[PDB]
């Protein structure tokens, strides 16, 4: 079985902040990537990811300079900090990775007014 | 539209293909285009291979392990997707550039060309006590990560994907399969003339076959029984060449033709699977995993000799004739005729299976 | 090309009916035949399916053990034996056909027969 | 267990010329196995769409199908006077095949 | 010591 759960995320006002996290379930998480994707309303599903263990801070440059993308070992989770959130930042965020090519959860969801 | 994906157990590799069914035309093959996503966070090995393997899978007769097979290769082609090969310079398909647009720079295209005159995907029906792998001819795409080409590939560091080579019925129907035979007996002066024909040349799987039968009995004898049979002929040329004739459907009408009279009747036969699960060796269309598949489509050849398993069908019409008289039971009294025809799937007007 | 149902009417609870579905213009070994019922004012519920080509039968959970679907391929006709009928089984029983190679929806339907229990 | 085919809305009203969108979400993943049927009252069902988006032969071109993940959309671009009926979805990737409750479109 | 099943992902239109 594979449990995945994006955690948090909801109503947010512009110029504020967020925090998200998700835990993989089952795998021996020794050597790994975290191939996060994220969606958009009625769109192709696209990549924003980083953070294997050992110093990986990588981005698709739409969302650089703002996201403390950060993994974890003992909890077996990996986080997402957000700042000053854009009408393009409003989306449906997944936490996939092609370790088992995880069928995703349901995605948290935000709003900018 | 959609695409297929499959990941390795350890996640380092994810093979992408556009479709599983590849249409085999007369001489050209459709290209095998796809991409391989290699995650650079884990790549260091500096060489990723993808391998196309055409293998003959069979079970060993001396081993009592159900499903235990060995694969004899018939065609192997390799492409080094990462880094880009210094020699190989190939154009990308529109599908491929879309895949690159989706995944990003970490997606490396690969394109394999299957040469003509190779066997199509055929699965031999397993026996009652085998539940494992399926024997016959199958394709496999294996993409893996290694230091060089000699090393034995660990299965967790790999991904295999079954694909099928299929054929469809020709657009223009061929000439009507007809056959006649003339038996002149030694001690008899009038001959026995048997005529049979099919309504057309191309049939679909599960479609009725109409056998126009014309018997001209100018003899003194009487036709006692009419045996109709659809037999699938399979020629397997690998080490040696073998052949067998296996009846897959039949009806024996006891219709009798009296002397000095004519006969005309329409017989209808349908070859099907439901009454054939107990047989061994029957040819079936390639399986993806272990799901049931229909009777093997007719093999289309190119005029040379082709490796693998070549399938064909003929209709046999057999008259059982009475004996006695001068020569007793020494001389056989059977009369046969054979009628080749084409059994294939119609061209998909919309979407693949 | 025509599908025709038969053998409907009123029956007291606990009675039986036998449905016939005469097919014509197409075959039985290249088509799979299905029965789909519709309760008065309710939705569609699949109950039975037969693939003569593969010799397999499929049933809805509500009819397992009570309904038995068969086919006379020589007469191009399917049959559905229905025992232990209850009042909730009252519906219009449709005969439908699908392409065996391969399933592309139920493309021909009969006018249906009324069964009141 | 049984695949649940949540079809929504159960009923909707629109005028001649409106673009009608009938969604139907499957409780679990169904690949391309979606059909759309047209049944008129007292009449037998008519096949409209097969293999999620492939328009069946002889069916007017105003009908089209789409798939976004496990969501499926039946669109009637230019609503014609005879397209008022009950529309059913169908999954057919897993046995047993189960149908949706239906969406009755009325003027 | 295992293998994932063959799944099916998205591809945008153009």
């Amino acid at each position: 079985q594979v449990q995945l759960q994006e955690s948090g995320g909801g109503l947010v006002q512009a110029g504020g902040s967020l925090r998200l996290s998700c835990v993989v379930s089952g795998f021996f998480f020794d050597t790994v990537t975290m191939a996060w994707y994220r969606r958009a309303p009625g769109k192709h599903r696209e990549l924003v990811a980083s953070a294997t263990a050992g110093g990986t801070t990588t981005y698709a440059d739409s969302v650089k300079d703002r996201f403390t993308i950060s993994r974890d070992n003992a909890k077996n989770t990996v986080y997402l900090q957000m700042n000053s959130l854009k009408p393009e930042d409003t989306a449906v965020y997944y936490c996939n990775t092609f370790v088992r090519s995880l069928s995703w959860g349901q995605g948290t969801q935000v709003t900018v007014s | 539209t959609r695409v297929f994906k499959k990941a390795s157990p350890n996640g380092k590799l994810t093979v992408y293909l556009g479709k599983r069914d590849f249409v085999d035309h007369i001489d050209l093959v459709e290209p095998v285009d796809g991409v391989v996503l290699v995650d650079p966070e884990y790549l260091k090995e500096r060489r990723v291979y993808v391998t196309l393997t055409c293998a003959f899978r069979y079970g060993r007769e001396d081993l009592d392990v159900l499903g235990l097979t060995f694969r004899k290769d018939l065609f192997v082609a390799n492409v080094q997707s990462f880094p880009p090969a210094p020699e190989d310079k190939k154009p990308l398909t529109r599908l491929q550039e879309r895949l690159i647009k989706k995944l990003g720079e970490h997606a490396y295209p690969f394109t394999f060309e299957i040469p003509p005159n190779l066997p199509c995907s055929v699965t031999l029906q397993p026996g009652p006590e085998d539940t494992g792998k399926a024997c016959g001819v199958d394709y496999e795409v294996k993409a893996f990560c290694a230091e060089n080409l000699e090393e034995k590939i660990h299965k967790r560091n790999s991904v295999r994907l079954v694909i099928r080579k299929v054929q469809y019925a020709p657009e223009r129907p061929g000439p009507q399969p007809t056959a006649e035979t003339t038996r002149q007996f030694l001690m008899s002066d009038k001959p026995l003339h048997l005529e049979a024909s099919l309504d057309k040349e191309i049939y679909y799987h599960g479609e009725p076959i109409s056998v126009n039968v014309h018997v001209t009995n100018n003899t003194n004898k009487t036709v006692k029984k009419i045996k109709i049979s659809v037999r699938q002929y399979a020629d397997i040329c690998l080490f040696n060449t073998a052949q067998y004739k296996c009846p897959v459907a039949m009806e024996e009408a006891d219709d009798t033709v009296a002397p000095s009279s004519t006969f005309c009747k329409v017989y209808t036969l349908t070859p099907f699977l439901a009454n054939n699960r107990e047989k061994r060796g029957l040819a079936l269309d390639g399986k993806l995993k272990h799901e049931d598949t229909n009777l093997a489509s007719s093999t289309l050849l190119r005029e040379r000799e082709i490796l693998g398993i070549i399938v064909s069908y003929k209709v046999k019409v057999k008259l059982v004739v009475s004996r006695g008289g001068l020569l007793g039971d020494l001389a056989s009294s059977d009369v046969a005729v054979e009628l080749p025809f084409t059994l294939m799937h119609p061209k998909p007007k919309e979407e693949p299976p | 090309v025509q599908l025709v149902e038969s053998g409907g009417g009123l029956v007291q609870p606990g009675g039986s009916l036998r449905l016939s579905c005469a097919a014509s213009g197409f075959n039985v070994y290249s088509s799979s035949i299905h029965w789909v019922r519709q309760a008065p004012g309710k939705g569609l519920e699949w109950v039975a399916s037969i693939s003569s080509y593969y010799g397999y039968t499929y049933y809805a959970d509500s009819v397992k053990g009570r309904f038995t679907i068969s086919a006379d391929t020589s007469k191009n006709t399917a049959y559905l034996q229905m025992n232990s009928l209850r009042a909730e089984d009252t519906a219009v029983y449709y005969c439908a056909r699908s392409r065996q190679f391969w399933y592309s929806g139920l493309d021909y339907w009969g006018q249906g027969t009324l069964v009141t229990v | 267990s049984d695949i649940q085919m949540t079809q929504s809305p159960s009923s909707l009203s629109a005028s001649v010329g409106d673009r009608v969108t009938i969604t139907c979400r499957a409780s679990q993943s169904v690949s391309s196995a979606v059909a759309w049927y047209q049944q008129k009252p007292g009449k037998a069902p008519k096949l409209l769409i097969y293999s999620a988006s492939s328009l069946y032969s002889g069916v007017p071109s105003r009908f089209s199908g789409s798939r976004s993940g496990t969501d499926f959309t039946l669109t009637i671009s230019s609503l014609q006077p005879e397209d008022f009926a009950t529309y059913y979805c169908q999954q057919y990737k897993y046995v047993p095949v189960t149908f949706g409750q239906g969406t009755k479109v009325e003027i | 010591d295992e293998s994932c099943t063959t799944a099916s992902s998205s591809l945008a239109k153009d």
